[PDB]
């Protein structure tokens, strides 16, 4: 998933 | 000799990285679930923890060459070493005095006591003081320590890293700047890099224990309840 | 005619449940997320209704028959009726006075405008004014409003519900206490128990409003994450 | 899943 990281990254 | 523009440029970003990333007066705190003294300082250090990781995750975006990698070894590198970059900058908050972190009054003192009203004990908050302790005794300057969180992040022996070919030679190109800087703008440093990649080595110890203790409490829902979205995300194991 | 001691024991049971779940007092806010007047009432809310659902479950646990309904019956009669509740029980801390929610100083009393600042519109935000000026309005004993909660919570008519006969048969006898209380000892209520009734149907709107606006919400990563896990699971759509 | 349901409804 990792949904929230891929936000924060950009 | 003496320091290369292109290195140069790389202690700007760096260190301006840093400075957008990190109040020394700590004054967003109390927007964190207050702090009590089974686990009570759980939910104040979940917070701060999880207000870290968006502060690790600001500074990485700005480490030169970072945005390049794949959305993927990104999040790789991120979560790997994201409690060692967390620890190295809580030295800036550590005090060798009280041999605490202090981010504010009585409320922000951080005791090794209040670490473990939230899941964690002695035997192993033994070493992150005397890690602490080493670090801060090594003065190191902002750019040195600001180089030495760039380099622990680009740590190409991370697992779940593709291109690590790529991580390893950006990782390299940081370690140049640390060593020139070291040997031009550091009077007495004849040893402190060796030193410095030292701390490296006990950061992996660090976070294995941490990974630990972590897993025993984010299996018991009535704990993992307590931390954030995106701490469970970061130190959670889905691949 | 009079009521019988199996009946009265439901209401001794309930009444009991409550007061060990609700605290008029609202002490236990300070220990949320600070609130701030893109959403800066999420964090304290989304705490807010988390605390709150876990009063409710113990709230629930407490009914009578409902422990003895299948885990996978009790999740799912709390998933779907939750929301519902939390709006129920906060009628206690309404205020037609102030139209708002006082649960403390100026800090936590809670207006219109603070959902707002918490991802939801005043479009949908105006009918949960009405249900709960309405509710409040019907001057409920307490015995008769925590038997609404127990017959809200105890709908067959829930998406995922299994045994949807025996939670029927529950909600039916939970339903004749109040009806048989509202005769017996409430002066002047002919048409109250209609008028309750008619509540429940008000409180399905507000729930589906509710889903979709939540929806919305936890769609958008950089709100959900502002979420809490409990919320996240409640309201989550994992089956 | 609902780990945190299971758990607190005992
Ligand atoms: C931060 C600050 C301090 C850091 C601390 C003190 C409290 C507990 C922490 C956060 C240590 C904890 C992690 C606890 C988290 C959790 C989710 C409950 O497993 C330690 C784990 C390490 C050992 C080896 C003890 O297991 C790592 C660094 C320590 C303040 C400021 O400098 C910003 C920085 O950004
Ligand atoms: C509680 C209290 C108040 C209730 C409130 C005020 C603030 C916002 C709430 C919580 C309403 C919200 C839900 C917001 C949550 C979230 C996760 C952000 O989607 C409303 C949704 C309803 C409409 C129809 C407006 O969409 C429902 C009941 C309202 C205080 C005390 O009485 C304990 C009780 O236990």
């Amino acid at each position: 998933k990792h949904k929230i990281l891929h936000r924060l990254l950009q | 000799h003496m320091l290369s523009d292109e290195q140069m440029q790389i202690i700007n970003s760096l260190v301006e990285a840093h400075h957008k990333t990190y109040d020394d007066s700590y004054s967003d705190f109390v927007r964190f679930r207050p702090p009590v003294r089974r686990l009570s300082m759980l939910p104040h250090l979940a917070d701060l923890v999880s207000y870290s990781i968006q502060k690790v995750i600001g500074f990485a975006k700005m480490i030169p060459g970072f945005r390049d990698l794949t959305a993927e070894d990104q999040i790789a590198l991120l979560k790997s070493s994201a409690i060692e970059i967390i620890m190295l900058r809580s030295n800036q908050s550590f005090s060798l005095e009280d041999m605490s972190w202090s981010c504010g009054g009585p409320d922000f003192k951080y005791c090794i006591n209040d670490v473990t009203k939230a899941g964690h004990t002695l035997e192993l908050l033994e070493p992150l003081v005397k890690f602490q302790v080493g670090l801060k005794k090594l003065k190191l300057h902002e750019e040195e320590h600001v180089l030495l969180m760039a380099i622990c992040l680009l740590s190409p022996d991370r697992p779940g890293v593709q291109d690590h070919v790529r991580i390893e030679a950006l990782q390299d190109r940081l370690c140049d700047v640390l060593q020139a800087y070291i040997r031009i703008q550091h009077p007495g440093g004849r040893l402190l890099y060796a030193k410095m990649i030292q701390k490296l080595a006990d950061l992996r110890s660090l976070n294995e224990e941490h990974s630990k203790q972590y897993r025993s409490l984010s299996f018991q829902p009535e704990h993992s309840m307590q931390l954030t979205p995106l701490v469970l995300e970061v130190f959670g194991s889905e691949v």
